[PDB]
């Protein structure tokens, strides 16, 4: 442990990491770590269609493709889907190491692919995973997997700073009354991860201006 | 009764033709089957198996079924080849412009054609597409025999029209002037 | 075949409009939930859900199989259900839909999560014999809430069914024929429900508890909560929307729970008027 | 401008300005905010966010270079690396029925240069080859810059070196590049002959293009000539010899440094 | 005892029936001619598609004939001639079988169910002439199983699941209005005299001066009637 | 993979590699390779690791992952392209393909036997990060053996009679395959020669590919020494030359023609001949070779 | 005009009538298909059998084009592994389970066309439907006709109470290469015949081992009870004065295509009364009862042929 | 796993059978070749076939090893697949129930669907596509029986030999042009009493005390051609010239191989 609930796991982004594609993204949160490559917008050989790929290094396919149907419909809504009908945008996603709160990696971490693509976006997609912890109360940001399997897990994606909630996905009880307060929570780390990830964005353009 | 390959003829002696695969001036028979030649130019030979599952060729008279009559088309499967069988079907379409080169703008395909008919065409042109595609213009080329919407056997009265013998009806469709 | 039937725009507006007016085509409020009639065939297992013009029908099934290699203590629990060229003529036999491949998931994890069943008492022997509990949800035709009528069918069906019962001689288990033995009731801890809402408004502005077919096309998002009457909430899914801000997420989850009670009360006395018949006492 | 602009900012909130390309204004109450990551733009009284990143999207003018894809009846469909896939018309190409004869003209994976007639304004373009010069490429090797920058020519017959034959380049304004060999059977995939010296040359010319386009070294005419130049003169001084054409390498990175120099 | 039967019972589907006799309740669905997905389609003449979903478990090898019998024989009833590339579904969940309180439940079973059979056949009957489709003539079907035990031998009709394994033979009949077999099925060891007077025992269902014929005029006739009460 | 070319672009290309000297699109001369940037235990959680990336921009990611199994299939391989079904025949394949070399290796199978009745279990995964845009076989050659290299097994305190034991540190844990400094072993190779008539051309383009004439696959492996090396051949297999799969070129203007002109190409129709093929090999195989260049580098490669 | 042979494939339904009732003609006018086979007359069977080597039993069956391959492959079941064993009982001191068979599914068909088998049946697709119905009709026929005894596949531990450690297992499994006509029936003649191949090895439980143990050199045959054999046809009706039918037994493909209404009788003669296990009739109104009757006959001959070929 | 298309055994899983507790060089090697029986016109129904048996050892002890192929005519392809003026070459081989291990017919196991490849290999390069636009050729393998970890490729090598040498026949029958005829052949190196050296025509691997190569080629007799080589070994490079030598026995089978084709062909058909 060794984490205040305010407090994230070290995240290092990393935009435009591969070296040819149209857009590329490398997410890692504390010990998991998210590639995702994403075409640009293309026609293959109305409104555009994404397709979710999600491959897990070797170290259940009804989970993976449930993850693969919540990134989509998670990006689809932030993304411009309507501007171009005859594309087709594929979101390709690897994951090398799991630490829990994958979903929130991938979703981030492509939110980030995409804004090197360059495809419009209405808004940063960012979530994070959050817990109640049980009346005491210490609502946690960043669930740990060991976290994770002892309390209940919130998973919450947010239209950037906004309020606004496009995803929000739970497999663990929790009473009601507790979940007023682990959304916020999560709420709350999105706007932390989208400041990291504006940051990420940030940066690599001032270099790339400046060359 | 040559096996594929055997050494047919130096290029010098003969010319490429059908089932003939030429490579190092040596041509070589392609299929096994008995040979035949020809005979300013010199001769052909040509190699042929004992049904030839020919692939449809522009400009040959095709013999095929209407499957269906649309407005802008018909979709036919092309039967038979002429003098081959074929035991692979490859389905053909005929354009209303193509149907009849005079009145092209009077000719429709509800009276051209109809369901259930056997009709002989040229074919225009390659597909372009997964459907080739077939012309009946020439007066030759028409409907050779028909089943009437009733089910009797329909006998040629008229170029125009075909008559229902029991019915004594008559429907419209282009026929075969031979 | 077009894959999908679309609502004709002209008709797409009138919906539009009629929310936001408040006033909707099915003739009643937004935070209605249409009638519901739930009818349990004579037959043990067998459960019927009605709501307006939807019914789905489950009925249960309890196997005796090998148990899988990986997990030879836990038995198996299959919820099937199977989209029905019959529900709309789309569909095809033997062919994935979206819908069918999230319905029976979805539900899984609601039975699963709340834990009404045991795992434990599913293991008959712990080598090579296992408990096969099922529930086959058949959807008659598809008007709105799939998920939510087959959760009430699923949740009733279950507690309905009654085991073969199993005894132990002499060390040696045997399952016992129907007629050697009489049945045995499912061992049901406490019983789960699911609720669907849809928002037909860009921000999410309009929410609706129940959504009508072709309301069903209109609404841009919705999500579906799974709560259990006492509030331990099994499955939260708003998979995929446009934006709707969390407060009114947060106000349809407490709706939810008034929703839920009433529909347990129903349950429990319909499983109530039947039993009396059967064994009046 | 100055400062970069990241998707989720709010531009301006003013009602003066116009939406531009690039920038999203919320339904209802006016306000103006990036959607795209890139430099702020202020033309016409209109602000636009100009993508650091984007693929390209056609405009009238640009004269580009693609492979047919698909031979769609009624039409031909290219790729002009655009983001949704180009279509030409039968009518705009140049004709020596048509219908029954248009695999003849064009195949699946043809090459050919032309120029947008029109903008769908989904992004679609339309291409007409009806211009005498453009038609059918030939005698030449693919290359993708994957930039190109527009200029009023895009298309020129270089002199050669080592007793080459003059080599024609064709820069698309879209990012595909034609280095052939320079010289009514025009739709023919026939090739006449290509001298070996010239083989070797067009790749060399291949070579600064590849090279300044990673070393993110604009291209255009001067610069890919000049490209040449400097190259050739790199392979006399080198201790390779005149033929190492390879300016893949760090040696790419040099004939750059040297041009930017 | 006797049949029971309603029609409309799906409100969406064109037509729509629920029969219950013998211990089976079938609830069918029948779509009107429709565009045949080409695969599916055959040009000249209409293809009729008969769906039969369990009540528990998923299809069985044993499921896809009792639909492949299912269409053949409702082939000749319909008038497939009439819709040209018209694809016809029929789908039939079965709500309710008779238990077999003898054996534990078994989910997969690849022998042929002779004893579903008969309530199918009159289910869908009901449900295509609630769509209108048309129909040279209507037909009716009935099962009769044969029993040893009792010596001579016992006609057991309609049979229950546990009947058709206990009893010697099994025979399944389905007789057109015009009084002719359309389909017959039988399994077991017998003769085929003991097989002539099941085809007799089975001709009663079919010609009267239980009553099938008089069912489906009935059940109909109220439904018809129901419908055109607006005549007034 | 299956890149697409017009008739005449693959015309320059097949006589551009015909001509006596190479001359190749890239200038590359026929022994030397593309730039390569590579790095080893790029993925955590596994025993061994590894990742590669090209000038094409094709990149993968590979690990291998070990559990003692008791004395069933040895080393067992899972290719995970991103547009691929796993069921796709073409990559079971090449997935055989790269097995087959490591198991015939002997070294290799020799090295995993821990005892009679217990032998280690290599799990490799090769995953393309990157979309599949050309034949990706050569990067998961290099890539299976760096991560093989970077391999490490735990160290067995056992005497080796009895049933295995095994240590917790994993700095102790043997490399497999390791460096030269006994004979050392080196982890199998596995490269793609191409041949335009009579050139032999390595590292072969996408775009050259579909001009190919002839194209195999030969999986070599050396013994360390401690006129290089002494080498040995494992595996040869025929890819077929893309170039079949081709469209046709129209001359300028006979169903075959009588005489092969200058500009037209036409998909190669004969197979392979006698002579290139044992000259193909002998070049892969020669002391001094390619292989030996290429094996080498490898080794030099950053290690964890 | 007549092109021969080119006239066939148009209008085909036609050219069949004309060959079924020929106008009076320099001939002797016997009704010929298009096969060259009176209705009447019916494919040879020849079955050749002990073919494949590594099945425990083998049998080839060809009716003329048609060819079925048939192979028995036995294993054995852990008693243990079974849900739902209980222990027979040899001899007892009015309730009927499912079936030793059925309820352990002990015997395991399935008929396999082979994507070689027609230009109609191709590869890579899920199970066609005739190949699917098929398979189960072989499985409903086994455990009816009771032809393979649950006994026979028993296996006894046999201490110096004795008890059943296992039941053999017997897979069957059949492969069309060519298919031109009737499928079911070439196949049940088939299956009896490789049954009556099989020559399961004889097997004992070793105690130290606590393994089921099958003895090299060590032979036993399966006891089949009785050689039911089947005989199928189809009517041909002239529509597209009663239209007139004819019966076609035996059915070549295209004569499959053309006809819509079968009939499928399998009977057994050796007990020497004719008896009838099975009969089938599906889409026509010619198949009445005097007609169903009447194909026994034909059955009976059937029957008599077939057991020459199966010795 | 119950497939809703297939009957489906018990639940429980079966066992193999179990048994309770030195091949002589069969034959010369350069004439070791098995006789083989070809025959055209297994199935008509497809434009062409062929069937294929060997003989385990001698002569005609048993039939060991037996092949049917069925070749589809050009065939027309699917609508929805994109244009080729190239024909279309596809290969599907599935092994028979009948194995010393039972395989499943859905299964289309890895070991199968690898031959497939070298197949469509071996029959490709002598197919002329160039001639049939639009059309789709189909050449499937059904193996009755096998020859019959390092062991299991030297048994595949022979299957394949035989799997292009009845492929050869079958696009015979058919009117499917051919540059030459493809016949199949083994060969490997093997050590016999200190023998080492020594090369044989055909594996026979159970009599081989071990195996150290093999190679199993198509040449194309008539064409100095090989359209698919595939090798397994643990050579020396030192010692590569016998690898030449192994390639070479290869092609000198398959000329033995041709000629039962060629006779098979050549016969009254």
């Amino acid at each position: 442990d060794g984490r205040r609930w305010n407090e994230l796991r070290r995240v290092h982004a990393q935009i435009r990491t591969q070296a040819a594609a149209d857009g590329s993204s490398y997410l890692e949160m504390g010990h998991t770590k998210v590639m995702c490559v994403v075409t640009g917008p293309s026609e293959p050989g109305k409104e555009a269609e994404v397709v979710v790929s999600i491959v897990i290094a070797g170290f259940n396919d009804k989970r993976i493709i449930e993850m693969q149907s919540t990134v989509a419909n998670a990006l689809s809504a932030s993304l411009h889907t309507h501007l171009f009908p005859h594309s087709q945008i594929t979101i390709s996603l690897h994951v090398l190491s799991q630490d829990g709160s994958l979903l929130a990696a991938l979703i981030n971490a492509a939110t980030l692919a995409c804004v090197d693509a360059g495809i419009p976006m209405t808004d940063y997609v960012v979530a994070c995973t959050a817990g109640s912890t049980s009346e005491n109360a210490d609502p946690l940001l960043d669930l740990n997997h060991q976290e994770e399997q002892e309390l209940p897990w919130l998973t919450v994606a947010t239209l950037g700073e906004s309020d606004k909630v496009a995803v929000l996905v739970c497999e663990s009880r929790v009473q009601v009354s507790r979940l007023e307060g682990m959304l916020a929570v999560g709420v709350d780390g999105c706007k932390q991860i989208r400041a990291i990830l504006d940051h990420v964005v940030r940066q690599k353009g001032r270099r790339m201006i400046r060359e | 009764l040559a096996l594929p390959g055997q050494l047919l003829g130096p290029i010098s002696k003969y010319q490429p033709g059908p089932g003939t695969h030429v490579h190092e001036s040596n041509l070589y028979s392609s299929l096994l089957g008995t040979v035949h030649v020809t005979q300013a130019e010199l001769p052909t030979i040509s190699v042929s198996a004992a049904k030839r599952e020919i692939l449809p060729e522009v400009g040959n008279i095709v013999l095929c079924r209407v499957i269906r009559i649309t407005p802008r088309q018909a979709v036919v499967t092309i039967l038979v080849c002429g003098d081959t069988v074929l035991d692979a079907e490859w389905q053909g379409l005929i354009r209303v412009q193509d149907i009849r080169a005079t009145e092209k703008d009077r000719v429709k395909v509800y009276e051209s054609f109809r369901p259930g008919d056997i009709v002989r065409a040229e074919v225009i042109s390659l597909g372009d597409q997964a459907n080739y595609y077939l012309s009946t213009a020439r007066n030759e080329l028409g409907v050779i025999l028909a089943t009437s919407e009733a089910g009797n056997t329909m006998y040629p009265v008229s170029w125009r029209e075909y008559r229902d013998p029991i019915t004594g009806l008559t429907e419209l469709r282009k026929v075969a002037k031979p | 075949m077009p894959r999908e039937v679309e609502p004709s725009l002209s008709e797409r507006q009138f919906v539009l409009q009629a929310l936001q007016e408040g006033l909707r085509l099915d003739g009643r409020q937004l935070d209605q939930y249409r009638p519901l009639s739930l009818t349990f065939g004579d037959q043990y297992g067998v459960a019927d859900v009605t709501f307006g013009k939807t019914r789905v029908l489950a009925k249960a099934s309890a196997e005796v199989t090998v148990p899988y290699a990986d997990r030879p203590l836990d038995g198996i629990f299959t919820i099937a259900t199977e989209l029905s060229p019959m529900t709309s003529p789309t569909f095809e036999v033997n062919r994935p839909t979206e819908t069918e491949v999230l319905l029976s998931r979805l539900l899984e994890k609601t039975i699963r999560r709340s834990g009404a069943l045991d795992t434990e008492s599913l293991c008959l022997v712990a080598g090579q014999k296992c408990w096969s509990i099922r529930v086959d949800v058949h959807v008659m035709s598809h008007d709105g809430n799939l998920v939510d009528a087959a959760c009430i069918a699923v949740v009733a069906a279950l507690r309905h069914f009654r085991k073969p019962d199993t005894s132990i001689e002499s060390g040696v288990l045997t399952i016992y024929t129907p007629a050697e033995r009489e049945p045995v009731p499912l061992s049901w801890l406490h019983t789960p429900f699911c609720v669907t809402w849809s928002f037909f408004g860009d921000e999410g502005e309009i929410a609706v508890l129940d959504a009508t077919w072709l309301e069903e096309q209109v609404r841009v998002g919705s999500c579906t909560i799974s709560m259990n009457k006492h509030g331990e909430i099994c499955q939260i899914a708003k998979l995929g929307g446009t934006p709707v801000e969390a407060v009114s997420l947060l106000q349809c989850t407490s709706i939810a729970l008034t929703k839920v009670k009433e529909f347990s009360d129903l349950v429990d006395k319909k499983l109530a008027e039947d039993f009396k018949r059967r064994n009046p006492g | 401008s100055s400062d970069i602009v990241t998707p989720g900012e709010l531009i301006t909130t003013s009602p003066q300005f116009m939406r531009g390309h690039g920038t999203y204004i919320p339904p209802g109450t006016t306000s103006i905010i990036s959607s795209v990551a890139g430099t702020i733009l202020r033309t016409n009284k209109l602000l636009s966010v100009r993508p650091l990143r984007a693929r390209y999207t056609p405009e009238v003018g640009d004269l580009v270079v693609g492979r047919i894809i698909e031979v769609q009846a009624r039409r031909w469909r290219v790729d002009v690396g655009s983001t949704q896939f180009a279509s030409l018309p039968l009518s705009a190409i140049n004709l020596p029925t048509d219908e029954l004869q248009m695999r003849s003209f064009f195949s699946e994976g043809d090459l050919l240069v032309a120029e947008v007639q029109g903008v769908y304004g989904d992004g679609g373009a339309v291409l007409h080859t009806r211009s005498l010069k453009y038609g059918k490429l030939r005698n030449g090797v693919f290359v993708a810059v994957s930039g190109v920058v527009r200029s009023r020519r895009q298309v020129w017959t270089l002199e050669g070196a080592n007793g080459a034959g003059l080599i024609d380049v064709v820069l698309g304004v879209n990012g595909y590049v034609w280095i052939a060999k320079h010289t009514a059977n025009m739709y023919s995939s026939q090739n006449d002959r290509i001298e070996a010296e010239t083989m070797r040359e067009i790749a060399r010319l291949r070579g600064v293009v590849m090279a300044l386009v990673e070393n993110g070294l604009r291209v255009d005419e001067d610069m890919v000539m000049r490209g040449y130049r400097e190259a050739v003169e790199m392979a006399l001084v080198s201790p390779e010899g005149p033929e190492d054409v390879y300016l893949g390498g760090e040696r790419g990175r040099q004939l750059a440094a040297a041009l930017t120099a | 005892t006797a049949p029971e039967a309603a029609l409309g019972v799906l409100p969406r589907a064109d037509g729509s029936a629920r029969y219950s006799h013998a211990g089976y309740t079938v609830t069918a669905s029948v779509n009107g001619p429709i565009e045949a997905q080409r695969r599916d389609e055959h040009p000249y003449e209409a293809h009729v598609d008969v769906i039969v979903r369990p009540a528990a478990g998923v299809g069985g090898t044993r499921e896809r004939h009792l639909e492949s019998i299912l269409q053949s024989s409702f082939a000749q009833i319909i008038l497939v001639k009439s819709f040209p590339r018209s694809l016809i579904q029929i789908v039939l969940q079965v709500e309710e079988s008779p238990e077999n309180e003898y054996v534990n439940t078994k989910l997969v079973q690849a022998s042929l169910n002779f004893a579903v059979m008969p309530a199918l056949f009159q289910t869908a009957m009901l449900a295509l002439l609630s769509a209108g489709v048309p129909m040279r003539a209507t037909a009716t079907a009935t099962a009769i199983a044969l029993a040893s035990e009792n010596g001579a031998t016992k006609t057991l009709i309609d049979p229950s699941p546990r009947q058709v394994e206990l009893a010697q033979s099994v025979h399944v009949f389905a007789f057109t209005s015009q009084d002719e077999l359309l389909l017959a099925e039988s399994e077991g060891d017998f003769t085929i005299k003991e097989w002539d007077a099941a085809y007799e025992t089975a001709k009663n269902i079919c010609c009267r001066p239980p009553d099938l014929r008089h069912f489906i005029r009935s059940t109909m006739e109220a439904k018809v009637a129901t419908d055109l009460h607006w005549k007034s | 993979q299956h890149v697409l070319l017009s008739p005449a672009e693959l015309a320059y290309l097949h006589a551009s590699l015909s001509l006596t000297p190479p001359i190749r699109p890239d200038g590359r001369s026929p022994t030397q390779f593309r730039p390569l940037i590579a790095e080893t235990g790029i993925l955590p959680g596994a025993n061994g690791s590894a990742r590669v990336c090209f000038a094409d921009g094709t990149e993968a990611i590979v690990g291998v992952k070990a559990e003692v199994e008791k004395t069933a299939s040895w080393v067992e391989i899972t290719v995970e392209i991103p547009g691929v079904r796993d069921d796709d025949s073409g990559m079971v394949f090449l997935a055989q393909l790269l097995g087959e070399a490591l198991l015939a290796d002997g070294e290799f199978v020799k090295k995993l036997w821990i005892n009679r009745r217990y032998h280690w279990k290599l799990y490799i995964d090769i995953l393309l990060i990157s979309p599949p845009l050309s034949y990706p076989l050569p990067l998961l050659s290099l890539t299976t053996h760096l991560a093989l290299l970077s391999t490490r097994l735990p160290r067995l305190k056992s005497e080796g009679d009895e049933d295995p034991y095994f240590d917790d540190d994993w700095a102790v844990a043997p490399y497999l395959f390791p460096r030269s400094s006994q004979p050392t072993t080196r982890p199998p190779i596995t490269l793609l020669v191409m041949a335009v008539g009579n050139n032999i051309l390595f590292d072969p383009s996408k775009e050259e590919l579909a001009v190919a004439d002839v194209a195999l696959a030969v999986s070599v492996t050396a013994t360390d020494v401690d006129r290089g090396r002494k080498l040995r051949l494992l595996s040869i297999r025929t890819i077929d030359p893309p170039s079949r799969l081709t469209p046709p070129g129209v001359p300028n203007s006979i169903s075959e023609p009588i005489e092969p002109i200058e500009g037209v190409w036409r998909a190669p129709r004969g197979g392979a001949k006698r002579l290139v093929l044992g000259a193909l090999v002998q070049k892969v195989l020669e002391k001094g070779g390619v292989v030996d260049e290429v094996l080498d580098a490898l080794e030099g490669v950053e290690l964890t | 005009t007549f092109p021969r042979g080119i006239f066939a494939k148009l209008s085909p339904h036609p050219y069949l009538l004309r060959t079924l009732c020929p106008d009076p003609s320099n001939s002797s006018s016997t009704p010929q298909r298009t096969n060259g086979r009176r209705p009447n007359e019916a494919r040879p069977f020849r079955v050749n059998l002990g073919s494949l080597s590594h099945a425990h039993g083998s049998a080839l069956v060809r009716a003329g084009d048609t060819t079925v391959l048939c192979g028995v492959r036995g294993e054995v079941l852990p008693v243990e592994r079974i849900p739902l064993f209980r222990q027979p009982d040899v001899n007892g001191s009015a309730t009927v389970g499912r079936g030793e068979l059925k309820e352990y599914d002990l015997l395991v068909p399935n008929i396999e066309l082979a994507t070689g088998s027609a230009p109609q049946f191709l590869p890579g697709v899920p199970p066609t439907a005739l190949a699917q119905t098929l398979s189960t009709r072989v499985y409903s026929l086994l455990h009816s006709t009771r032809l393979v005894s649950a006994e026979e596949l028993r296996i006894w531990y046999r201490p110096v109470q004795d008890r059943v450690v296992a039941y053999w297992v017997l897979y069957i499994d059949l492969v069309f290469l060519s298919f031109d006509g009737n499928p079911f029936d070439v196949a049940w003649a088939a299956v009896v015949a490789a049954l009556r191949d099989t020559k399961l090895p004889v097997a004992r439980w070793d105690p130290d081992r606590e393994m089921v143990v099958c003895s090299k050199t060590e032979t036993m045959k399966l006891t089949i009870k009785g050689l039911p054999i089947a005989c199928s046809a189809a009517v041909f009706l002239e529509k597209e004065e009663k239209n007139r039918h004819w019966i076609l037994l035996d059915p070549d493909r295209l004569e499959e295509s053309l006809c819509k209404e079968v009939i499928t009788m399998v009977v057994d003669f050796s007990d020497g009364e004719t008896r009838i296990r099975a009969i089938e009739k599906q889409g026509g109104t010619v198949f009445g009862r005097e007609l169903i009757r009447s194909f026994a006959l034909v059955a009976e001959d059937r029957w008599k042929v077939v057991k020459e070929v199966m010795k | 796993m119950t497939d809703r298309r297939r009957i489906n055994g018990p639940a429980g899983a079966t066992i193999p059978p179990v048994y309770e507790d030195a091949l002589k060089i069969r034959s010369r090697p350069s004439n070791i070749i098995r006789k083989i029986y070809l025959k055209t016109g297994v199935t008509p129904s497809a434009s062409g076939s062929a069937y294929l048996e060997l003989e385990t050892s001698a002569n005609s002890g048993v039939s060991g090893l037996k092949l049917s192929c069925t070749v589809h005519g050009p065939r027309s392809l699917p609508r929805s697949s994109p244009f080729s003026p190239h024909m279309v070459v596809s290969t599907h081989v599935k092994y028979a129930p009948f194995a010393t291990k039972q395989r499943r017919g859905y299964l289309r196991d890895p070991t199968e669907r690898d031959l497939g490849i070298h197949l469509e290999a071996a029959l490709r390069g002598a197919i002329i596509a160039d001639r049939w636009p639009k059309s789709g050729v189909d050449i499937i393998i059904s193996i009755i029986e096998g020859d019959q970890q390092g062991d299991e490729v030297w048994d595949m090598m022979n299957t394949l030999s035989g799997c292009i040498t009845v492929a050869s026949a079958a696009l015979a029958d058919a009117g499917i042009d051919c540059v030459d005829t493809v016949a199949g052949g083994v060969a490997a190196l093997v050590q016999d009493s200190d023998g080492s050296p020594e090369i044989v025509v055909d594996p026979i691997p159970s009599e081989h005390r071990k195996i150290l190569a093999a190679c199993c080629v198509a040449y194309l007799p008539m064409r100095d051609e090989v359209t698919n080589l595939w090798f397994r070994g643990d050579l020396p490079a030192s010692d590569m010239d016998l690898y030449t030598e192994l390639v070479e026995k290869g092609i000198q089978a398959s000329r033995s191989a041709n000629r039962v084709l060629v006779d098979c062909l050549t016969e009254t058909v």
